[PDB]
């Protein structure tokens, strides 16, 4: 009867903004309340546990709240940064009736999305040495839309950083084997798009 | 921490596989769960001590064991389509409900009908072009690996004969070059973006490696094509003016 | 209402 | 005045003839509200006080499940004990555990409990400030390193100054006719002489609430306290308690020795003699 | 081993009057272990149909019950209540005297 749900299920915010991920459950007979973190590729990483009785839990920039008489949880993110970019599970050790012992309980997830600010924007569209065109420098407000004909790949935005140099970029990568004038056109690109 | 074994696993359906576990030195506890796609992350077995203590909705074909050195093996038998999941493994100093649990890497599985669409990735490399050069002093290499199936893949870049991550930016998921067949091949592109400076140097080597996950030996192979294994397939650039 | 604590000893 | 809430616990292992036997009890003041036992026909948190059985089932399947996994939690440490202590697996033993909270007149947490035993002794117990423990033996400081590590205290802190203290005045004022209306006892004095010289006065005090009573015998005004026959305070049977207190006097004498009943049921103290 | 034997105190609920229904009340205490036989006994024959209270203990850890049963006392017929423990090699038996 122990059920998580978690609100909502996708959330894309411009970085630095403070951010509200909502949880709920159905029995309030509890033992503690987690939130994870689930990176592709690796585990979950344990973000904050709030005991049973306990009615919050700080940690960084991260509060959590816990109201077993209502059955919600809200994790506050403040000041968010690129780097939290991640699927936010929300979890339960409770019992079941009628069984050995108590378990943990997830709920679906909330992917989070921070994207970066762009300091200085700069659409272009480059061409490269097959052995594909390259959509790069745009905003994050630019929206990336999928190709309309099958035979025409086209993949989503990206963030690649820089570290040595501060600089972040967004990119997408369009090909075929059946040219970059046309690439893009589905998406809302920028008419200042530079095209060499 | 927590580490599993294997990482990835390829099958096809009616076979029977086992995934090995081994929780932290002094944990005592260790759990296992299934994440899917229509399901999350649900919770199969615990066990405490060589000995079951909390059990979930887990199929009687799923069998799991602790042994007194503290590790644990979860045997999938008799393999269906929906078996098709990522299983984590988790582990804890013992019942304490005031502690927390720590998860490991995971095992990716999958489970196909028929193997006969199991397919290795070409992997090319693609030069950054000139006009980025000339109006950002930055080059971005594109690596792209294309017509693998299923998408247990994982991509790198190497600089040197050394992994770099600073710059380098890979798709989420791979997308299906056909999405209209159920059987479709998948794609992965990956970018790599450094100075102009450090690509116009001759003597640095740039190489993108794609490690793929394919049939283990578990699998018979009756085709005339060579059998789809776990390899690396890779493509390199030097870089020039 | 009664404590919800699981700690063997 | 004062009140309190405290949960009761005792697992006494039967090596042979099953699971261990478990009961808990919880009270408030005087009055028993909850009851657990392993060995009833369906283990459940049963009712005990008429002002506990308007709450919900969520609540009664809540205090279940939670008294299942403390019977089953205390067989582990039955078993574990019997490591520490190095002792056979053919003997009975007792584990008991007992936690709390004390409120003031203002409903505002004055003490909370929590420590455990093992056959009849003290073993772990929390500290007045909710953030340290107090171990007995070697074998509790096992038992203390774990539960340090794993953060326990924390949890009965929580506990402690919330939901024990505001679940205590939800029980308070949903039983207020009978937790906060205190009952004063019927009092009589009874004569039963000894010999043709001397005699026995005995003091009754019947059906009070709560347990805490003071009686006093006064000769001519004085206490007699060394040469009076006190007994302890017995249930009644009906949430109620009793109490006699008997002075050997000699026949003759017996208006000279009045009867004094201190009872917080009384606004004022009564003076009763023999009649 | 901690071993402490139980105190005895036998009664009515209410002041006993012959022909009235009332409860006879056997309250042992401040014992350890908890196991313990107790049987209420009229002319000394055991009374069925007893009930006890749940079980608990004080501060000291020591435990304590009450056993108890309807009756009707009379002038002519003698209650008691008999406790066994394994602190007492003899079976304890406590008379029940109305005026205490
Ligand atoms: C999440 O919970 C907060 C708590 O007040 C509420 O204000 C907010 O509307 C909730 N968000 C959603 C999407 O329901
Ligand atoms: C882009 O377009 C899609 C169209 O469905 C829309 O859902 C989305 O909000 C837009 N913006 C971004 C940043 O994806
Ligand atoms: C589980 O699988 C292993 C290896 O495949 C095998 O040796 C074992 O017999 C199977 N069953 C159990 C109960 O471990």
């Amino acid at each position: 009867k122990q059920e998580v749900t978690q609100i909502p299920a996708a959330l894309s915010v411009p970085e630095g903004e403070n951010l509200v991920l909502n949880c709920s459950f159905t029995d309030s007979a509890i033992y503690n309340l987690q939130w994870f973190r689930q990176d592709p590729g690796k585990g979950l990483t344990s973000l904050l546990l709030i005991q049973s009785s306990q009615r919050e839990q700080t940690s960084g920039r991260l509060n959590a709240s816990l109201d077993k008489s209502s059955g919600r949880s809200t994790l506050y993110i403040a000041a968010s940064q690129p780097g939290d970019s991640a699927t936010y599970l929300c979890a339960v050790l409770s019992p079941v009736q009628e069984t050995s012992g108590s378990r943990l309980t997830f709920g679906e997830g909330t992917q989070l999305t921070v994207n970066p600010d762009i300091q200085n924007p700069d659409p272009a569209v480059y061409q490269l040495r097959d052995s594909v065109c390259l959509f790069t420098d745009f905003d994050s407000q630019t929206n990336v839309s999928q190709s309309k004909d099958s035979d025409v790949y086209i993949t989503d935005k990206c963030v690649l950083d820089m570290r040595s140099m501060d600089f972040k970029s967004n990119s997408a990568v369009a090909w075929s084997n059946k040219a970059c004038a046309n690439a893009f056109n589905n998406s809302i690109i920028p008419e200042d798009t530079f095209f060499p | 921490g927590v580490t599993q074994t294997p990482k990835h696993l390829i099958t096809a359906t009616g076979q029977r596989v086992t995934l090995r576990c081994s929780p932290r030195s002094g944990d005592l506890s260790v759990y296992w769960y299934q994440q899917s796609l229509d399901q999350g992350l649900q919770f199969l077995i615990q066990y405490y001590n060589g000995e079951e203590r909390a059990k979930g909705n887990i199929l009687e074909r799923f069998s799991a064991q602790q042994f007194p050195d503290l590790h644990s093996e979860l045997n999938l038998s008799s393999l269906e389509l929906g078996d098709s999941a990522l299983y984590f493994c988790a582990s804890s100093v013992g019942l304490f409900s005031t502690d927390t649990q720590y998860f490991g890497p995971g095992t990716r599985l999958t489970v196909l009908e028929d193997l006969k669409n199991v397919f290795p990735p070409e992997v090319a490399v693609f030069e950054p072009s000139e006009a980025e050069i000339s109006h950002t002093q930055k080059a971005t290499l594109v690596c792209l690996a294309t017509g693998f199936y299923p998408d247990h893949v994982e991509l790198s870049w190497w600089v040197n004969g050394k992994e770099v991550h600073s710059g380098v930016c890979t798709d989420p998921q791979p997308l299906k070059e056909q999405p209209a067949l159920n059987d479709s091949r998948y794609a992965l592109s990956s970018r790599l973006r450094v100075s102009a400076t450090f690509w116009q140097n001759p003597r640095n080597h740039f190489r993108c490696q794609v490690q793929f996950y394919g049939l283990s030996e578990n699998d018979e192979w009756t085709q005339d094509r060579a059998k789809p294994v776990t390899q690396i397939v890779s493509a390199e650039a030097w870089g020039r003016a | 209402t009664r404590l919800a604590l699981i700690a063997p000893k | 005045g004062s009140h309190s809430m405290r949960y009761f616990h005792t697992s006494v292992s039967r090596p042979g003839r099953g699971e261990p036997r478990f009961i808990t009890v919880g009270y408030v003041d005087d009055t028993l509200f909850v009851r657990f036992d392993s060995d009833a026909a369906s283990p459940r948190e049963e009712p005990r006080a008429p002002w506990i059985e308007q709450e919900g089932p969520e609540y009664w399947d809540r205090e279940t499940q939670i008294s299942k996994a403390k019977a089953q939690t205390d067989r582990e440490d039955l078993r574990t004990l019997l490591r520490y202590y190095n002792q056979s697996e053919a003997g009975s033993h007792t584990l008991q555990n007992m936690y709390g909270c004390d409120v003031g007149p203002d409903g505002r947490l004055l003490r909370g409990y929590h420590q455990d035993a093992y056959d009849g002794k003290d073993y772990i117990a929390l500290n007045e400030d909710l953030s340290s423990w107090t171990a007995a033996d070697t074998a509790a400081q096992i038992t203390q390193r774990k539960w340090e590590a794993a953060r326990v205290a924390e949890q009965l802190r929580a506990y402690l100054e919330g939901e024990c203290v505001e679940w205590l005045r939800r029980y308070l004022e949903n039983g207020k006719e009978t937790l906060q209306r205190a009952d004063p006892p019927k009092t009589h004095v009874t004569h039963h002489p000894i010999s043709d010289h001397e005699a026995t006065l005995r003091c009754w005090a019947l059906g009070f609430y709560p347990a805490e009573i003071t009686l006093t015998w006064q000769r001519d005004g004085e206490d007699q306290t060394q040469d009076t026959e006190l007994v302890e305070t017995r249930p009644a049977g009906d949430r109620t308690f009793q109490k006699w207190a008997a002075v050997v006097v000699p026949s003759g004498e017996e208006q000279r020795y009045t009867c004094h009943v201190q009872h917080e049921g009384l606004p004022k103290p009564l003076t009763l003699r023999w009649e | 081993m901690i071993q402490r034997t139980p105190k005895i105190q036998v009664y009515s609920r209410h002041p006993a009057e012959n022909g009235k229904s009332n409860f006879l009340n056997c309250y042992v205490s401040g014992f350890h272990p908890s196991d313990i036989e107790v049987d209420l006994l009229k002319n000394g024959e055991r009374i069925e149909k007893v009930e006890h209270s749940d079980l608990s203990f004080s501060k000291d850890w020591s435990f304590y019950l009450l056993y108890y049963t309807e009756f009707t006392p009379t002038e002519k017929d003698e209650y008691a209540c008999r406790v066994n423990h394994v602190t007492l090699s003899q079976p304890k038996i406590v008379k029940w005297d109305r005026d205490m």
